[PDB]
């Protein structure tokens, strides 16, 4: 049978400079115009009626401040789809209150989504083992839960991440002042995976660049190496014996190594992506409670802990009004916390 | 929202009457502002003594009123203590002492009105920013 | 073969189970001695007077603190960057207060740390190898010195500098936000390119190696069993890795030289922690991150807000509320 | 094209300049056009900042880095550092900018047309290497030319004007230096100091007959030792400790200028004597002082006693006690008071700032000088917005002492890890295993096991 | 090799630079008056630096309602006189 | 020898031919004044 699914199917599978497949389909279009969307909107749309805030070149913001902001919180969790009933085809309309913010965010998960296949579909054709593609489901497990996840626990859409750089600065401080995120263990571990995954990055490039064998003579030892080669053009057994030397253990097996550095950085991922989950319900680490009962009834009390929440108290009201305009706090100068003199 | 002569009018002295800047005037006293005063007097607080602002009601209540712009002129000139009662020429800035404060020295009558002109005409624009502080910002 | 040539051959021996060398004979005493003090500190010591303003922190387990809570507090504002020996001090008791142990553990740490990367070298030149380990370690070297020494010095107190606690940490962290702006300081910014980077790349050499692992098991046995330590043949096909990668992206994109591609994983987050740890050493000198606080402004003047003037907000708050009773003057200078 | 690629020299175009180690004529060109571009800048960037100085405006307002230098040697500035003549800057930088036409011309000559190597041409300026005695003749001749260099701060002090001196009696003048320290106990002493606070090392040194009499000692330390090193050789115990190399002299100096760079960060950010406030704006330290100074004036002005003023932690609110005593300034600056500078310390007596005084004796320049510096604190952002992190846009401002800074511990810390890089292959190199392991000679395969 | 033709081979071909001397500035252009008139501004529905506010008024036109937002926004535009 | 139009060639397009358009709107919002 060679009809016209398989004819199909060899046009796609093709051996040319961007590899396409089947995966292609979902990939390309939704990759494309969640690229062309966030370009689209930091270069020319404003977050004047969703956020007060310019956020565009056009208004003059610069590579930093633009923005394609999250839609105004009275949109709740719309999908905000272009022919939907809040902007009814109107696309200036639909600029202006959000739309591409979803559009974006949609057409990103399908874009990772069909990313994701594309590594299935290359490695199921190469005769290679899958393991690419399972490493990526810890970004994936980060986007979902951040930019999906935990604004649909919340009130609306407007409480996700923006998307930009400055915008998302103001996403970690807010989940400081709020949160209370650092003191959440899955963070902990999340951190530990990001920072042990760099740490391993670095160690292991740099233990192998310095254990090469000397397979050529110039000074340039790059020259000497050749992919087909069946020889470790590094010394394993140099590299161990230094290891354990320096440090007291060591790798023995290039195996384990090579899968640790594939688990540290992916576990890591999918912890924090947990937490987040937690406070998409506010089910938050903020407080110790054996802390606070003491520090109530103790004024002499004070730890590092009791002094960060002090810090989370003056985000919290010091940028409320202006971070939610659609609550519309007014808090007169008297009722902010402020220490002594500032 | 434009600048507009209506913003750009300001008092002239204490009897009432008025004069309208151009939108040169007060460019150019935004800029003499900055050379010459906001290091002390940025967003129209001062730093080495905030119980004093640049709010129009606080000039309003000096002594004589500063709420103007011959008030104003006269402060660059000879500036007094709120209640006017003593000459502080000799820790303040001002043609007076010009020989101590050498950024006096190249500023004009012109530069003057239009400092005094940019300090009149910001809280028109700012409210409660102007002269209010970090809790405004 | 008189005594000294012995112990400078037992020394430098690479027999030894753990390579003492010359940089290790610094290295082992202040190690040691920091760790007693920290480990001691840690569990036992009384609160300590950080800020100078007679408020003492309590930062050991015995009076009051979690795992999560505790700290080492860094020493008194008043005595600014004073060194401050046990042998300074009236007493026990009075070291103890104004937090004598942060500037034993950080000076003998910083110390032990630099000959730890000195080591380094010094194994390399023992066993015939090349000798640039030691520059991937200078990077989390000058990180430590910039949070426990650098920053301290440009702000004039080792009560500025880094607590050696888990929340203490965030609270400098904090302060450094308020104080400096770090979030939009390029340097953090190339900082987090570094390890973001370092642990996407991390991910992606971990997997594609293992995607291209010679079978050479069954499937009721690790994998990890078909690579023999020593062994002189490739344990995986990098050609095959390379096919694979090229193809998700595109050819051009990906490498099939194995000495670069490993040199490229040093560089990487290497460079990018320098670049932090630089951006932590020129806030230390108050040169702070982008000020864009009312840069857009309308026909009128009226002050358009972006998200840099909401990070303010944010930093306002952390601003007005850190150390509550330490300023009497509305400039928090330094 | 001798050693112009890869093949040939065995570098490739990425270390390019390591081609040149054994061609020291066109080594010697890229040294001298390498100092063109040094004086070219300094040329040139005295000129930029002349054209565009303004002498109304403090020059720390003013972005200025090289003309605070000219002006602390005394050209250009009378009392109190006001710009008398502007011509001293102009010769300054015309002069620098016409030199690097000169060594770049003989930078190029050298570096594309001279003879490759000096070895067939000239056994005077042909070197090897690993000839010692060579080597350290070289070394010679230029210390002999640092210790004129040295003497010419000395002469200038001296005989030609004199150095800026902020603590001149009167608000600061331009003053010949008669009588330079010349106590060896005094000078040495200084090289003895902790580094820490209340001390300060080298950084401490606080009047111009110390820097002069320095100079005077370095001077013949310098010229001495370099008639030291053309007239001797290496020793046994120097041979043995040192790699001799050119890649491991190299490093040496990577080493030296490095440390080096964080001494002049120290520097420029502590001292107040060889770096004026005057002209580089007031130290961190120094501002955060004059704000305390300047609230403890209008408060007294007010009919506060600022000495019994208890704040709100029960510590003095304008005024406390130091940890051995003396009478400083309260709240956060706590930690500054170590500052010594010329508007505070007629304030000072034998058990720190006196009460008396500070009740009776407050000048009014005191006033002007504690507000001007308070409000031009080493305090900024990179796109040079004055002031702490929160402040609005408006003052454009960024403190000389950050930009000096912050540029020269960069340059220090990338310098040590230069120094890294080079002495560890310098040693690989010089033992023969800088390109990898020998597969037939492995040395960790014929040691015994580790367990 | 894919067998698409190199692109080293093309950028260094005198053909491809006759084409592309008039597509890059054209393309650039076109960009440059998608500004300069105007038409950006009424495409994305973005304020002019005159029509963030009111000439007297200081509070933001913020979109409150879900279902009305589009007439709010209208109302909002209305009110710039 | 060498086809002209194939998917290498579209994809280098959708993505060069807005980068260009957009780089001259962005160069023209340098000389707006408010
Ligand atoms: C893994 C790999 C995945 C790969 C990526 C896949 C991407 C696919 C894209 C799917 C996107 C789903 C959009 C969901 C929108 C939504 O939910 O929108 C929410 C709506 C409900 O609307 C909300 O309802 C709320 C409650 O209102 C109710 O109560 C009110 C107050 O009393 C009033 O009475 C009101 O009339 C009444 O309706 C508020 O009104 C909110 O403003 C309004 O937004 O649910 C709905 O559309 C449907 C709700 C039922 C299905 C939910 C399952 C899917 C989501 C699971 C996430 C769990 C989140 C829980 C927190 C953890
Ligand atoms: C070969 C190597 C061998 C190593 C030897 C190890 C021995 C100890 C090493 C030094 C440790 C220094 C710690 C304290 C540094 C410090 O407090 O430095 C400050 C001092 C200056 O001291 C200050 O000096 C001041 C002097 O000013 C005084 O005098 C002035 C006169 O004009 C003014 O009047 C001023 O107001 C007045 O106070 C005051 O005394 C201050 O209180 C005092 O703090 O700097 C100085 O001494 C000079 C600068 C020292 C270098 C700074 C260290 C930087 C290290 C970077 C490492 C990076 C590594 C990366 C790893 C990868
Ligand atoms: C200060 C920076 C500096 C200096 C002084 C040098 C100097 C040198 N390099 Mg190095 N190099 C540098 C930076 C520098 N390099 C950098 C950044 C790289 C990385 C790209 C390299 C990579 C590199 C490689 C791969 C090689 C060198 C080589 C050389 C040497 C011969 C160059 C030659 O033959 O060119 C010939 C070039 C020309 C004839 C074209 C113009 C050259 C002139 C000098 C330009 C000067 C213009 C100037 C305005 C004129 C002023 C005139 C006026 C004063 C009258 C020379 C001594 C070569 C070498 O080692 O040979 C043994 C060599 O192979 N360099
Ligand atoms: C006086 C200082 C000095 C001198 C004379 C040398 C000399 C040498 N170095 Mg060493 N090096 C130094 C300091 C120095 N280095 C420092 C401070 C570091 C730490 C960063 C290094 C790190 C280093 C490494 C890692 C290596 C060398 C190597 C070499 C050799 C080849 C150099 C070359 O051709 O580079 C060619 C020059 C380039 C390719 C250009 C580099 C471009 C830089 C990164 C731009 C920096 C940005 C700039 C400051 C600002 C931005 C500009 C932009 C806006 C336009 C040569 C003997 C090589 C070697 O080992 O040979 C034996 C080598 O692999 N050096
Ligand atoms: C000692 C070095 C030094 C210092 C402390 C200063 C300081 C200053 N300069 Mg000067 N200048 C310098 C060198 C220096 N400059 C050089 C080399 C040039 C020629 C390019 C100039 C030409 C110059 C001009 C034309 C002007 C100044 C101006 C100024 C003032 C404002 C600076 C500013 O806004 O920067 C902005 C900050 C940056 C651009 C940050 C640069 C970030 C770099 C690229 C990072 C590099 C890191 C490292 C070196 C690379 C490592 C790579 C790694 C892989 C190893 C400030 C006083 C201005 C002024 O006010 O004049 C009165 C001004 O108009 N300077
Ligand atoms: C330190 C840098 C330096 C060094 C070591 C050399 C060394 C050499 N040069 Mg080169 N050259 C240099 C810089 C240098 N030159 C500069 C700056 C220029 C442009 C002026 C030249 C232009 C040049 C040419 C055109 C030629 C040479 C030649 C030579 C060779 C023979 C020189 C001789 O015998 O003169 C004998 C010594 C003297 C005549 C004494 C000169 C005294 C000077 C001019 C007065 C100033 C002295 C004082 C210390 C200067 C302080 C400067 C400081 C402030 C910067 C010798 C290898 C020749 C060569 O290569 O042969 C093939 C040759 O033809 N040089
Ligand atoms: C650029 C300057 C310079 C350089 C590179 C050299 C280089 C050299 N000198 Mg020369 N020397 C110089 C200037 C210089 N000298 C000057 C100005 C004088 C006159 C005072 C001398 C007088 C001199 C004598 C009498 C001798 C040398 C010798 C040597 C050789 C051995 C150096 C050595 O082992 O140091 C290593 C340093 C030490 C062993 C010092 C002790 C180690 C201490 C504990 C380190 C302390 C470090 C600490 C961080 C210090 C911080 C600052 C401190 C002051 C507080 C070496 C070739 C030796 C030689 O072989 O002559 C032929 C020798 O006998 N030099
Ligand atoms: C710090 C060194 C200052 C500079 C520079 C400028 N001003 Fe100032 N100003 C300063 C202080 C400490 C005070 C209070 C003086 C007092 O004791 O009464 C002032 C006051 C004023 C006022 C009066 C404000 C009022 O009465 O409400 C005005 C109008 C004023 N200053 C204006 C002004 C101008 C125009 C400046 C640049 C030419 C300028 N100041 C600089 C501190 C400092
Ligand atoms: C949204 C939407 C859509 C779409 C659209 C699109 C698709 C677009 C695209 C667009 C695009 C596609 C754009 C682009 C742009 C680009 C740019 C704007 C760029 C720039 C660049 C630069 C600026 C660069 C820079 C740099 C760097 C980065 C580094 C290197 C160096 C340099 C400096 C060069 C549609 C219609 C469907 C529908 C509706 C909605
Ligand atoms: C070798 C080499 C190199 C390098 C080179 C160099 C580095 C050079 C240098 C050069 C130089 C270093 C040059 C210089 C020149 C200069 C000049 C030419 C000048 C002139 C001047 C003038 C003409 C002046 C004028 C004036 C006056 C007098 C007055 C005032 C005004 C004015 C300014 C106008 C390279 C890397 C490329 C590579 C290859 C090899
Ligand atoms: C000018 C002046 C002055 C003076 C000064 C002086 C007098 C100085 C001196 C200085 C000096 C006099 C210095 C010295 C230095 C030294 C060093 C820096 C050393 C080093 C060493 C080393 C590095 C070694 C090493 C080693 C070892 C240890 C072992 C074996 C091997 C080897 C060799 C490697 C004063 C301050 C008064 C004032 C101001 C000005
Ligand atoms: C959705 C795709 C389902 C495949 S459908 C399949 O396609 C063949 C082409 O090979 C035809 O010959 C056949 O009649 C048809 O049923
Ligand atoms: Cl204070």
């Amino acid at each position: 049978e060679r009809g016209w699914f398989d004819i199909l199917d060899d046009w796609l599978k093709r051996d040319r400079f961007v590899f396409v497949g089947w995966s292609g389909i979902l990939l390309f279009p939704c990759a494309y115009l969640a690229l062309g969307g966030w370009l689209t909107g930091t270069t020319f749309v404003t977050s004047w009626y969703t956020h007060g805030l310019a956020s565009s070149y056009l208004e003059g913001c610069n590579f930093l401040t633009v923005a394609v902001s999250t839609p105004a919180n009275s949109m709740g969790h719309s999908l905000l789809l272009l022919w939907g009933p809040e902007a009814q085809g109107d696309f200036t309309r639909w600029c202006q209150l959000g739309g591409l913010w979803t559009f974006i965010a949609l057409h990103g998960a399908f874009g990772l989504i069909g990313f994701m296949l594309r590594q299935f579909e290359i490695a199921r054709l190469v005769g290679v083992r899958p393991y690419n593609a399972i490493a990526f489901s810890a970004p994936i497990a980060v986007f979902v839960s951040v930019f999906l996840i935990y604004p649909l626990g919340q009130s609306s859409w407007f409480f996700a991440p923006s998307f930009g750089v400055a915008a998302i600065f103001r996403f970690l401080l807010f989940f400081q002042g709020f949160h209370n995120w650092t003191l959440n263990p899955f963070h902990m571990m999340g951190v530990a995976g990001v920072l042990g995954g760099a740490l391993l990055c670095a160690i292991h490039g740099a233990t192998v660049e310095n254990t090469l064998f000397q397979d050529g003579e110039g000074a340039s030892t790059f020259r000497a190496f050749n992919p087909t080669q069946a020889e470790e053009t590094y010394s394993m057994v140099t590299a161990n014996r230094f290891w354990s030397q320096i440090f007291g253990i060591a790798f023995s097996n290039k195996r384990w190594l090579h899968f640790f550095m594939l688990f540290v950085p992916v576990t890591g991922l999918w912890m924090s992506a947990i937490g987040v989950v937690g406070l998409a319900l506010n089910l938050r680490s903020y407080d110790f409670i054996s802390q606070e009962i003491r520090a109530a009834e103790d004024p002499e009390f004070e730890t590092f802990y009791t002094k960060n929440l002090l810090l989370n108290e003056g985000i919290r009201a010091w940028m409320a009004p202006q971070d939610q305009p659609h609550e519309n706090f007014v808090f007169p100068e008297e009722v902010l916390p402020r220490g002594n003199a500032l | 929202a434009e600048l507009t002569p209506e913003v750009l009018t300001v008092p002239l002295n204490s009897e009432g009457k008025t004069i309208t800047l151009t939108e040169k005037q007060y460019l150019e006293g935004k800029r003499l502002f900055q050379y010459a005063c906001a290091s002390c007097h940025v967003g129209g607080i001062t730093k080495t003594n905030p119980s004093l602002d640049l709010r129009t009601e606080t000039l309003a209540l000096a002594t004589p009123p500063r709420d103007n712009i011959e008030g104003l002129v006269d402060y660059m000139k000879n500036p007094t203590t709120y209640d006017g009662e003593q000459e502080i020429a000799e820790v303040h800035p001002s043609l007076r002492s010009a020989d101590i404060f050498p950024k006096m020295r190249n500023l004009t009558e012109k530069d003057l009105v239009a400092i005094a002109g940019h300090i009149l005409v910001e809280p028109k624009i700012l409210g409660d920013k102007w002269g209010g502080g970090k809790v405004y910002y | 073969a008189n005594l000294w040539e012995r112990f400078c051959n037992w020394v430098t021996s690479t027999d030894n189970r753990l390579y003492v060398g010359w940089f290790g004979v610094i290295m082992i005493p202040t190690l040691l001695a920091a760790t007693i003090c920290f480990v001691i500190a840690f569990i036992a010591a009384p609160p300590v007077d950080i800020d100078g303003i007679r408020e003492p922190v309590s930062g050991s387990l015995l009076y009051g603190n979690n795992i999560i809570t505790g700290a080492v507090v860094p020493s008194s504002n008043a005595i600014g960057l004073h060194f401050y020996p046990i042998w300074e001090a009236a007493s026990l008791d009075e070291w103890l207060y104004n937090g004598g142990p942060y500037q034993l553990i950080i000076f003998h740490f910083l110390l032990g740390a630099s000959c730890y990367m000195g080591r380094q070298w010094e194994l390399s030149y023992r066993l015939g190898m090349r000798p640039w380990i030691c520059v991937a370690y200078s990077a989390p070297l000058a990180s430590a010195f910039a949070v426990f020494l650098i920053y301290p010095i440009g702000q004039g107190s080792f009560s500025d500098g880094m607590p050696l606690g888990i929340s203490g940490t965030f609270n400098f962290m904090i302060v450094f936000q308020a104080e400096h702006n770090i979030l939009m300081h390029p340097f953090h910014q190339l900082g987090v390119a570094g390890v973001f980077g370092g642990a996407l790349f991390c991910a992606m050499h971990g997997s594609l190696v293992t995607s291209s692992l010679i079978r050479e098991t069954t499937e009721t046995e690790s994998a990890n069993y078909g690579y023999k330590f020593g062994q002189e043949e490739e344990t995986y096909n990098i050609v095959a890795a390379h096919g694979y990668f090229g193809r998700l992206i595109f050819q051009y994109a990906s490498f099939n030289n194995s000495r670069s591609l490993h040199f490229f994983l040093a560089a990487w987050p290497v460079v990018g922690v320098w670049f932090a740890a630089l951006g932590i050493s020129t806030m230390a000198f108050n040169l702070n991150g982008f000020n864009f606080n009312h840069s857009v402004i309308d026909a009128k003047g009226n002050v358009i807000n972006t998200w840099a003037d909401i990070i303010n907000r944010a930093n306002l708050g952390m601003e007005v509320m850190h150390e509550r009773n330490a300023h009497n003057f509305p400039l928090d200078l330094a | 094209a001798t050693n112009r690629d890869q093949e040939s020299s065995g570098f490739a175009w990425w270390a390019g300049n390591a081609r040149l180690i054994n061609l020291s004529g066109k080594l010697l060109g890229a040294h001298v056009a390498h100092a063109g571009l040094i004086v070219f800048w300094a040329g040139a960037m005295t000129l930029f900042e002349l054209a565009h100085f303004i002498p109304e405006k403090p020059m720390y307002e003013q972005g200025l880095i090289l003309i605070p230098h000219i002006a602390t040697l005394g050209w250009g500035v009378g009392p109190g550092g006001e710009v008398v003549d502007t011509f001293p800057f102009f010769v300054v930088g015309v002069v620098h900018l016409i030199s690097s036409a000169v060594l770049g011309f003989g930078g190029v000559y050298h570096a594309i047309r001279g003879p490759e190597t000096l070895e067939e041409y000239s056994s005077f300026f042909g070197y090897d290497w690993k000839d010692k005695n060579k080597m350290t003749t070289i070394l010679g001749f230029h210390l002999i030319v640092l210790g004129i260099g040295a003497l010419l701060l000395v002469a200038k002090a001296m005989f030609f004007g004199g150095l800026y001196d902020t603590w001149a009696p009167g608000g600061g003048d331009v003053r010949v230096i008669t009588n330079p320290t010349l106590d060896p106990r005094v000078i040495f002493g200084y090289l003895l100091k902790s580094p820490f606070g209340g001390e300060g090392w080298i950084v401490s040194v606080n009047n111009l007959e110390d820097v002069v009499g320095g100079h005077i000692w370095i001077g013949l330390i310098c010229i001495a030792g370099g008639i030291w090193h053309i007239l001797t050789t290496p020793f046994g115990w120097a041979r043995r400790a040192f790699i001799w190399s050119g890649e491991a002299y190299l490093s040496y100096s990577l080493g030296a200028l490095s440390m080096m760079g964080f001494i002049a960060t120290c520097f420029v950010w502590f001292n107040n004597t060889v770096y004026p406030s005057e002209f580089y704006g007031p130290t961190g330290p120094e501002a955060s002082q004059a704000q305390a100074m300047t609230f403890l004036i209008r408060d007294q002005k007010l009919g506060a006693n600022v000495g019994s003023a208890q704040g709100p932690t029960g510590l003095g609110k304008y005024l406390m006690r130091s940890p051995t005593g003396e009478i400083i300034f309260g709240g956060e600056t706590m930690r500054f008071w170590d500052f010594r500078g010329p508007w505070l310390e007629p304030l000072r007596g034998p058990n720190g700032l006196d009460l008396n005084k500070i009740k009776n004796d407050i000048q009014p320049w005191q006033e002007r000088r504690a507000a001007e510096y308070m409000t031009h604190a080493p305090l900024g952002s990179l796109n040079s917005v004055g002031g702490v992190a929160t402040e609005i846009n408006s003052v454009n401002f960024v403190s000389p002492r950050s930009w000096l800074a912050t540029s020269h511990f960069v340059l220090a810390f990338f310098f040590l890890v230069g120094h890294l890089w080079h002495a560890g292959r310098a040693r690989a190199a010089a033992a023969g295993f800088e390109k990898g392991i020998d597969r037939e000679s492995e040395p960790v395969l014929s040691m015994p096991s580790l367990d | 090799t894919t067998g698409e033709r190199p692109f080293s081979d093309i950028i260094t071909s005198v053909r491809y630079w006759v084409i592309h001397s008039i597509t890059i500035p054209a393309l650039f252009i076109a960009g440059w008056l998608f500004v300069s008139t105007g038409l950006a501004y009424d495409v994305f529905g973005t304020p002019r630096p005159d029509s963030y506010y009111a000439q007297e008024q200081r509070s933001i036109p913020l979109v409150t309602d879900r279902f009305e937002a589009k007439q709010q926004v209208e109302t909002f535009l209305e009110q710039l006189k | 020898s060498y086809p002209i139009f194939t998917v290498r060639w579209v994809a280098v397009h959708t993505l060069a031919v807005p980068t260009i358009f957009f780089l001259g709107a962005i160069a023209a919002m340098q000389f707006i004044q408010r």
